[PDB]
């Protein structure tokens, strides 16, 4: 029931990569999955939520920039971004969200650290 | 959008004492609200679920009660464990907001 | 007590009239947020096989029952067509839904995991499995109960009230039509000019007591030059004539 | 519940004609000494009509309609029951039902699963008893739903002495279905070839059902053993024509006259009379129909290059 | 020329053209049905939709009478539904003429405020003040011309 990081690398403002986060057997399609976002020195900020209807909500500041979908039988979330401004240096955290009413449930995910910049690794 | 605030930004003089950390909301909100407890460098976990639960393993003195716009939480043991962030969180009304981070710290 | 969420209790009304007012009279004046029809005209234009539905919900849902917008209750719960013709009615019921004890007879469905498709009703009362684990049984951990209760008590704010709303639905599909709603009876007036108005003749004479003997179940009257000269009084059963001024 | 009664000593049915019976009101108008001309769902004059006698030997096909229905009965005993409507009868299509209770006529617009042979009266053998009312498994899907005052009938069974003359015509149009009825006392004479005369019907009922119709089959009254009185109805069709119908000064139909039977009849339908002079009149021309149709168009079998158009890179 | 302008839902921009019925063609705002000019109407749900919602633009939907063309009526008094006198009262029978919209931009197409202004004008009967950019040129006298 754990949570698999996968993600990594530098890139370049105006470029995005494949964010995925996999799972150890929960299912992906049928639940309630959010990535959320961890800035240096800054608070948390909500990323994204999808629902087991297909309904994404994600907020505002990134409207028409991210996709996000659940794989069939891989048991991983996928993300792709679109027209990055280099204010996303942040660590992503995926989950699925904490408590739907009441339950005892409240595992979490680890996330990496990505960063855009427009200098590349020195 | 609501406006996630609250005062008590830092409490790093309370060791092992009486803790008053309390949220606020702009608009009303029910008891669909929880905090998440974040060590640097690691994913969060909850300790409050539907703002008058408990989590499965943490020590019984944890006692939260709020309504009205206004949750209050009070940790008067202060383990060396427990040396982190804690985080306000309401939920179930889009868009999901994030308070903005309090402090504690023992000396 | 109206149907909790996870049952919305159904009632085809037909054969019958349409009357609204009495809506307007129930609750201080708010507003029907009306997406079908304007609502100043939902006295008349009237359709077949009017659709109502009656469930309770919370006050965030009423503006989140629109059609397009998803969520738990207009996703898991009930869903609009696109094509939805017809509007949602709302009122605020603190008054008699919400009990000081707290009532939790009313009960919505959270996990269902499947979209729903326009205007139907689901009942999942067994319990679901995750986590590909075969749960099968009862109180076991990934094994959560789909229908969860709702919270009413009366010390919390606009938001969380429960709303009592019956959801009015028009379909047409040929058919002769059976529900409409008739008004506006006036006064008879006599030996004065008179833009009268019987049962559907438009015209314009003077009416007068008349003398012709009708059949049981004929009503107009016609002459030699085939336009309408005697009519009968809808209300009281009476022949009246018309002559021309 | 009911069983294979079976047991049917078919024969083929008479043929009579209907002299000038089944002119109804059209409209609810009322008009004094006027010849006025219509056209309508009309029963043509001097038509061939089925003859069906019950008597040992029982008469009650199922039988199409189209275009509305003219049905009679001539009786003493008041046997004839209910109507049944429908286009499958097989818990499938939703299916009407006319029946008269003792005291009740009631109304079911609902989904049937019918027995085989409908039918209450085959009970200790001479007696009669509406009994199996379960004429149907069950009522899955009603919508609508009605009762209102029964038509006039005589109690027991009287054998022979036919005295009672019951016409119905049963008309569907835009949804809406029509029924209408009549009835005339004592008739002496022997009951074949129906009476001669005029009688108009006057409408009784208008309600909405809005379904599919197309055939129809008749209801009539320890599930075997018959011996009762005769019995005797006539069905026909109606074609669409035009007739002529003279009202009387107090706005009851008189004395009706055809269009399309005969040149007399066409005539006097011409000249808005029931009488002519001597002299030439012109009714209507005539004109051959078309035998059959032909197309001619090339042999072209290739597909055009659309995909290329729409689907370009 | 004239210039009516005023901001309504999309739903009830069909309302305004000349003889129509319903609450905004007979409450609020009737043309003639003798009308000459145009009618124009184009989207602003950005401009004239407050995220929160806006309650400046209201709409009277109870009234005794209907409004004759181009009139206005700005008053505001408790409207009798029934027999029961209402000395100024929100109970039983008695309720305030107009009502607010809420716009709000998560609203379908329907249901964002279009924007309606409404040139009026009339021709060919007295001098003429403002009109075409049409260039003038000479006049000419006891010639065969085109005017
Ligand atoms: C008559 O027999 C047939 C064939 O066995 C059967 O399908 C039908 O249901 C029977 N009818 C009744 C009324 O039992
Ligand atoms: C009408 O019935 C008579 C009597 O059986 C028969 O001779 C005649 O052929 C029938 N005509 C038609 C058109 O069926
Ligand atoms: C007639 O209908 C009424 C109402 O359903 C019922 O009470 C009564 O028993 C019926 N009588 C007969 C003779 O069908
Ligand atoms: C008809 O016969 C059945 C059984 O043969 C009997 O139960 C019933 O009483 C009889 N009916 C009458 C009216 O005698
Ligand atoms: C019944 O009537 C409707 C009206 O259009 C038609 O669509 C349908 O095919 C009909 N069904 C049958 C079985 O005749
Ligand atoms: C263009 O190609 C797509 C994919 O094969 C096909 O679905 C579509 O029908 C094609 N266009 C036309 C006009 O056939």
């Amino acid at each position: 029931v754990q949570l698999v990081e996968s993600g990594g690398g530098l890139v370049q403002p105006g470029g995005s990569l494949r964010l995925s986060c996999a799972a150890s057997g929960i299912i992906v399609s049928s639940n309630y999955m959010s990535w959320v976002r961890q800035g240096p020195g800054k608070g948390l900020e909500w990323v994204s939520v999808i629902y087991s209807g297909g309904s994404t909500y994600y907020a505002d500041s990134v409207k028409a920039r991210f996709t996000i979908s659940r794989d069939n039988s891989k048991n991983t979330l996928y993300l792709q971004m679109n027209s990055l401004r280099a204010e996303d240096t942040a660590v992503y955290y995926c989950a699925r969200e904490v408590v739907g009413s009441n339950s005892n449930m409240d595992v979490w995910g680890q996330g990496t650290t990505v960063t855009v910049s427009s200098a590349s690794t020195k | 959008d609501i406006q996630m605030t609250q005062s008590p930004s830092s409490l790093s003089a309370s060791v092992g004492d009486r803790v008053t950390i309390t949220c606020q909301a702009s608009q009303d909100i029910n008891i669909y609200l929880n905090w998440y407890q974040q060590k640097p460098g690691k994913a969060p976990k909850l300790l409050i679920y539907d703002a008058s639960n408990l989590e499965t393993g943490v020590p019984s003195r944890f006692s939260g009660s709020g309504s009205g716009t206004d949750f209050t939480f009070t940790i008067n043991s202060l383990q060396p464990e427990d040396i982190a962030t804690y985080y306000c969180q309401q939920y179930d009304n889009l868009p999901r907001t994030f308070g903005q981070g309090t402090k504690v710290e023992i000396k | 007590r109206f149907a909790s969420v996870y049952a919305w209790n159904r009632k085809r009304i037909s054969n019958c009239v349409a009357d609204y007012s009495v809506l307007y009279n129930l609750a201080p004046f708010f507003t029907f947020k009306c997406y079908g029809v304007s609502p100043t005209k939902l006295n008349d234009l009237c359709f077949t096989n009017v659709y109502a539905d009656s469930f309770v919900i919370r006050g965030d849902e009423v503006r989140q029952i629109a059609p397009g917008q998803t969520g738990n209750i207009a996703d898991y719960n009930y869903k609009l067509p696109d094509d939805f013709t017809g509007c949602v009615i709302a009122w605020n019921s603190n008054k008699l839904d919400s009990k000081v004890s707290g009532n939790y007879n009313y009960l919505y469905r959270l996990f269902r995991k499947s979209n729903l498709k326009p205007f139907e009703r689901d009942i999942s009362t067994e319990i679901y499995q995750a986590g590909n684990k075969p749960c099968n049984g009862v109180a076991g951990f990934n094994c959560y109960f789909p229908l969860r209760s709702y919270s009413f008590r009366p010390t919390y704010g606009v938001g969380h009230q429960p709303y009592r709303v019956v959801v009015l639905s028009f379909e047409l599909l040929h058919a002769p039509a059976t529900v409409c709603g008739p008004k506006k009876s006036t006064n008879l007036v006599k030996n004065k000019c008179v833009n009268f108005n019987f049962n559907g003749l438009k015209g314009t004479g003077v009416l007068t007591e008349s003398n012709k003997k009708f059949l049981p179940f004929q009503q107009f009257g016609r002459d030699i030059a085939d336009t309408t000269d005697a009519v009968r009084d809808p209300q009281t059963l009476e022949i009246l004539d018309i002559t021309p001024c | 519940q009911c069983v294979n009664l079976t047991t049917r000593t078919q024969l083929p049915p008479a043929y009579t004609n209907s002299f000038t019976r089944g002119v109804y009101y059209p409209d609810k108008v009322f008009r004094s000494s006027v010849l006025h001309s219509t056209q309508d769902l009309f029963l043509p004059f001097f038509s061939n009509v089925t003859w069906f006698h019950v008597i040992k030997r029982f008469d009650n096909p199922v039988l199409p309609f189209n275009d509305g229905v003219y049905f009679a009965s001539i009786e003493k005993s008041n046997i004839i029951r209910g109507w049944i409507f429908g286009t499958t009868l097989d818990s499938k299509t939703q299916s009407l039902l006319i029946v008269n209770n003792a005291t009740n006529v009631v109304i079911k617009v609902c989904e049937f699963q019918f027995c085989n042979d409908p039918f209450l009266d085959h009970k200790n053998n001479k007696s009669w008893m509406e009994s199996e009312f379960r004429v149907y498994s069950s009522a899955n899907n009603c919508t609508f739903e009605y009762v209102s005052q029964p038509f006039l009938m005589d109690l027991e069974g009287k054998q022979g002495n036919f005295k009672n003359l019951r016409e119905f015509v049963f008309k569907n149009i835009d949804g809406y279905f029509k029924i209408y009825s009549k009835h005339t006392p004592i008739i002496v004479r022997e009951p074949e070839d129906l009476p001669q005369g005029f009688s108009a019907l006057e409408p009784l009922v208008d309600l909405p059902i809005g379904i599919n119709i197309t055939r129809f089959q008749t209801l009539l009254a320890s599930s075997s053993g018959w011996t009762a009185g005769a019995a005797a109805y006539y069905v026909g069709y109606l074609q669409p024509r035009t007739f002529l119908l003279k009202y009387n000064e107090n706005g009851t139909i008189t004395d009706a006259v055809d269009c399309a039977l005969d040149p007399l009849s066409e005539t006097k339908c011409t000249l808005k009379s029931f009488t002519v002079e001597k002299g030439i009149y012109q009714t209507s021309n005539f004109r051959v129909q078309p035998t059959e149709s032909i197309v001619r168009f090339p042999n072209i079998t290739n597909l055009c290059p659309f995909d290329e158009v729409f689907n370009a890179t």
